RNA sequence: AGUCCCUCCCGCUCGGGAGGGAGGCACUCUGGGGGGACUGCCGGCGAUAAGCCGGAGGAAGGGGCGGGCGACGGUAGGUCAGUAUGCCCCGAAACCCCCGGGCUACACGCGCGCUACAAUGGGCGGGACAAUGGGUGCCGACCCCGAAAGGGGGAGGUAAUCCCCUAAACCCGCCCUCAGUUCGGAUCGCGGGCUGCAACUCGCCCGCGUGAAGCUGGAAUCCCUAGUACCCGCGCGUCAUCAUCGCGC
């Protein structure tokens, strides 16, 4: 099976956990110090916020093609609560998520298309899809009609 | 080792909220700055306030009166530049309203536009008065 | 929240995928013909049925029940004591908080009582929809408060309008959630307890529709 | 060859059509292949502007509205045709633009 | 407290604002059980509803003329 | 042999193909047993519930749909799919029962929104401001 | 020229401004030097009330124009 | 979509999926031309006429639904401060230019709105799906510096091609548990930026801090009959910058 075959957020928790494990993805030195976005009022509340950033930018790039740092910051917005006055949708920043991309191009599950954005390498294929298909072995038992395909 | 109230630099704080929420109390740290010194000294945010050893409010207290050697960054402090050294400043509850007394009577001396509106207690940011700020009362004519 | 009924896929028509209207029974005579119980798995409609004069006598109950919950609360008219004007916090247009909700009520109510939560509902829309009213009748150039007689669709509507203001108003600024107070109304109204809202607005409505023959 | 591209864009939706089956009748009578007028997307202007010349009264509005009608013809090039689509004498309210790929 | 009676004809709208319908009912079971009085109601009306009484002697008055 | 067949409401557009398989079937690559608005999920399931569990283990279908939100593509797919399933098996008592449930599932649904008028102008088209007399 | 900016030549002497219509002295001292020259020339006087007349309130709009 | 090659992934492959490129107008779409609905067909009122009720078959039914077009006249209604214009005053000025101020002043009465008074919720992390319109004095993909506003480069676009443009209310998981609170964010201090010939009077935007009234509203009064009211966001206009507005989706 493939990741068109489970819900998304399933996948993308079960992914950030073994993402914990590549010796490149490391959060850099202003993690904690930092809220995502001029639209958000607090920081993020789990320690390890950065892994599932970094899940959710692969299984984007998977499934999105050649992709580009200002279209992936239309996506991590939103709806601003700015006081007296109706509300407005924003766009993010940009660090957190440029840093994401290097650091997938130096593990080696992305590429830079010259002129295009990124995309996606086999090595990055095949550890979405391994994982996919590892978490749909179970998913099944408690559902017996995915059995099919 | 439970406990029910406990102290750090002044303003006593409660012990049984999260230990994030039970800094907010101290004048000069909002939520945004507890959640930063937490994480600098080396302990969650989601602590039982009561479970506080001391040298931890030791480590506290070191962290709250110099935070720009400890990590927290520079950006992210009470009062950059302080007017009268470049040094980056952050203060709290008796520190912090004499400072803004100071740097409101600097501005009555010298007999600014905006000192005079602290004066005579009236908006200081170039707002509208035809029809709002009404802190007054009421007047009459005939009846 | 178990990952078996968040993924939940049904195999026969029945109400909701879970409960079947083929034992209920209703003992009105009047109000048999106007509590539509045909199989009708999904209660939405997409609101056809409010064109045609007598539309709304073959739609469903339950979704008829539902749609009488998609609203901000009392507007221009006090219950039981205030206002409650919550508009932007208030599910007016949003369905599936409305089916969610009564979806839980009738899960919490088949647990207290153990019988067909719609068998429960039907015994809750006859003992709160009352038959006698009052109105102004002018005549010869005078009026005056006279008793009548209440047709059975608008004892229904009557019936259900005010089962929804009386679970509306205990979930106001009180600890208790909304389906569960959707459920300490059912049980009272269907076994007619003064406690409730829906079944004692039914008798200070027949008080003074008596009192003025 | 070369496959000649033409483009017609008029405001008179009639006076378009006339100059279209020039084309195409010119383009049968001689041997050559042609691509049918591809109507393209019509690109309406809008106008909204208030109504009176003072502030009183109610405020009603006007409405005014310009559409201008395209089209699209692919062909080949034969100076047979290539001159015979030059006598065509386009109106004045007709644009018309040549150009090969 | 349980007198149902079944419309047969209905005969205008009476009411200080329209509201209310003249109706021609037929009791079915208790006291009369056949017979035809005449009685005002509130809310919409068809022909063959079956309403819900409490007396079974009141007989509205007449309306005006049916027009 | 394959059909294909459409279905629009209120701007969303659905292309359905049908043919023989082990009676699966997909929407925008998405199963239709994952769905998560479970309304918007019972919603595509009634021709394929209403048929039975034995025509419904005979076909797959795969539609696409575009415009719209998560209700008015739903029903989309389902007057695609009913309009299918009526012409796979071709016959008419199937085709009936789609008429005593549900009479718009064959004949789709004529209704759009109504443009806006100048008196609020965003809000709609009967909607107008606040008298203000004194 | 209210907008130039005090700078530490200025620190001392004593220079003018225009505020409307007339130029009114502002001894320069420290402290001044960031902030704008037109700062310290007010330009409205400041405003003490009188007592409201006849349409200050709906009980004397209709009950005077007869 | 159905065929044909190549590359790459998964239970290692029988089966399933993703890209290209060759070919085709099948389906959607764009837009020129025709068809279709007439009280036409049955039953009942009314005379047997005008006409009105109900039922079929139908994508649609009884001006098919929504708009444009406002008669003869009146209102001594508004506009001489959009242009045109008679009479009377200015005519070295009440004509024509330039610098600085005001229209943004504030004991107070009123009209229209925006945000709230919390659980029919607040925060944090993930997952979903639009349409109208606009761009050469301008729209900016893509790469790289910055925590954020923004900055340095810079393809393609005189348009069904390139760009604005992966909307919000909605769903799943964890914290809060009926409190002037993790509700509410007015008011103020310090520091960083953009447009501009010029930001004090008086522009807009960002980060940390402080945390006012407000616990559902007296007599009164307004808008709405169906894809309509309510709830949530978006695009043009005005524009060197600034939308709690107008007009559309
Ligand atoms: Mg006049
Ligand atoms: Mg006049
Ligand atoms: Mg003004
Ligand atoms: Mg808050
Ligand atoms: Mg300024």
């Amino acid at each position: 099976a493939t990741v068109y075959d489970v819900p998304g957020d399933l996948l993308v928790e079960r992914v950030a956990q073994r993402l914990k494990e590549i010796p490149e993805i490391k959060p850099p030195e202003w993690a904690p110090f930092v809220k995502t976005g001029r639209h958000k009022e607090r920081l993020p509340e789990q320690e390890d916020w950065w892994y599932y950033r970094v899940a959710s930018i692969l299984r984007r790039v998977y499934l999105d093609g050649p992709v580009g740092i200002e279209r992936l910051r239309t996506y991590y917005g939103g709806r601003k609560n700015r006081g007296h006055a109706p509300e407005r949708f924003y766009k993010a920043g940009g660090s957190i998520i440029r840093k994401a991309l290097q650091q997938l191009e130096a593990a080696g599950f992305v590429e830079k298309v010259p002129g295009k954005g990124r995309v996606i390498t086999p090595k990055g294929r095949s550890f979405l899809d391994k994982i996919a298909t590892e978490l749909k072995k179970e998913l099944e038992e408690i559902i017996p009609e995915l059995k099919k395909y | 080792d439970f406990r029910h109230i406990v102290r750090v630099a002044g303003v006593d704080l409660d012990g049984n909220k999260q230990l994030r929420w039970a800094l907010t109390a101290i004048k000069g740290v909002g939520i945004n700055f507890a959640t930063m010194v937490c994480r600098v000294a080396g302990l969650d945010p989601f602590m039982k306030a009561g479970y506080l050893t001391d040298e931890q409010v030791k480590k506290i207290e070191e962290i709250l009166q110099d935070p720009v050697a400890h990590g927290i960054p520079r950006w992210a402090v009470n009062r950059p530049k302080d007017y009268e050294t470049g040094r980056d400043l952050h203060l709290i509850t008796a520190k912090l309203d004499m400072a803004i007394r100071e740097d409101i009577m600097r501005l009555r001396r010298i007999r600014a536009y905006r000192g005079i509106r602290h004066e005579l207690g009236l908006p200081v940011r170039g707002q509208r008065t035809r029809s709002n700020f009404r802190r007054g009362q009421t007047v009459g004519v005939s009846r | 929240k178990p990952l078996s009924e968040r993924f939940f896929i049904p195999h026969e028509i029945k109400v909701m995928g879970r409960w079947s209207t083929e034992d209920v029974e209703v003992r009105d005579p009047s109000l048999k013909p106007y509590i539509n119980l045909e199989p009708r798995l999904l209660p939405h409609t997409h609101g056809r049925h409010a064109k045609k004069h007598f539309g709304k006598a073959n739609v469903h109950i339950v979704e008829r029940l539902i749609n009488k919950i998609m609203r901000s609360g009392g507007s221009h008219y006090k219950v039981a004591g205030h206002f409650m004007r919550r508009e932007h916090r208030s599910l007016n247009s949003k369905k599936v908080k409305a089916y969610e909700v009564v979806k839980e009520a009738f899960k919490i109510i088949e647990k207290r009582t153990g019988k067909n939560p719609i068998q429960v509902l039907v015994w809750a829309i006859e003992n709160a929809a009352p038959r006698e009213d009052t109105t102004s009748v002018m005549f010869g150039g005078i009026r005056y408060h006279v008793a009548v007689d209440i047709s059975p669709m608008r004892r229904l509507d009557v019936a259900l309008r005010n089962i929804a203001l009386g679970a509306s108003a205990k979930c106001y600024r009180t600890k208790m959630s909304f389906a569960e107070a959707l459920a300490e109304e059912i049980i009272l109204a269907a076994n007619k307890d003064p406690k409730s809202y829906a079944y004692s607005k039914k008798l200070e409505i027949e008080r003074i529709a008596e009192s003025s023959r | 060859m070369q496959k000649a591209r033409i483009k017609l864009a008029s405001t008179n939706v009639r006076s378009l059509e006339e100059v279209a089956n020039q084309i195409k009748q010119i383009a049968e009578r001689t041997g050559v292949r042609m691509s049918g007028p591809i109507p393209l997307p019509t690109k309406r202007i809008r106008i909204v502007t208030r109504k009176s010349p003072d502030g009183e009264g109610s405020a009603t509005f006007d409405r005014w509205e310009l559409r201008i009608h395209k089209r699209l013809i692919d062909i080949e090039a034969d100076e047979r045709a290539m001159r015979q689509i030059m006598r065509i004498r386009v109106p004045e309210d007709v644009t018309i633009e040549i150009e090969l790929i | 407290e349980g007198y149902p009676a079944e419309v047969i004809e209905i005969i205008g709208r009476t009411g200080t604002t329209g509201d209310v319908t003249q109706v021609k009912v037929r009791i079915l079971e208790g006291r009369d059980k056949g017979r035809v009085i005449r009685r005002n109601v509130r809310g919409p009306v068809r022909v063959g509803d079956i309403l819900i009484l409490r007396e079974t002697e009141r007989e509205a008055r007449e309306i005006k003329s049916r027009r | 042999r394959i059909i294909q067949t459409t279905g629009k409401r209120k701007t969303a557009i659905a292309r359905a193909v049908i043919r023989e398989g082990k009676g699966r079937v997909r929407i925008n690559g998405k199963p239709v047993e994952l769905v998560e608005p479970e309304i918007a999920r019972f919603t595509i399931l009634e021709p394929l519930i209403l048929a039975g569990e034995e025509i419904w283990n005979s076909v797959d279908i795969d539609v696409k749909v575009q415009g719209g939100g998560f209700m008015g593509q739903a029903e989309a797919a389902r007057i695609a799919i009913a309009r299918a399933l009526v012409e796979w098996t071709g016959d008419m008592n199937l085709k009936e029962k789609f008429i005593k449930y549900d009479r718009t599932m064959l004949v789709g649904d004529p209704r759009r929104t109504e443009p806006h008028k100048p008196n609020r102008s965003t809000k709609g088209p009967r909607a107008k401001r606040q008298k203000s007399y004194r | 020229c209210r907008d130039m900016i005090v700078l530490p030549e200025m620190v001392g002497l004593t220079i003018y401004v225009h505020n409307g219509k007339e130029f009114v002295p502002v001894e320069i001292k420290p402290e001044m030097i960031g902030h704008y020259l037109g700062e310290f020339a007010p330009t409205r006087k400041r405003v003490q009330h009188g007592a409201p007349g006849i349409g200050a309130t709906r009980s004397s709009m209709f009950v005077a124009v007869k």
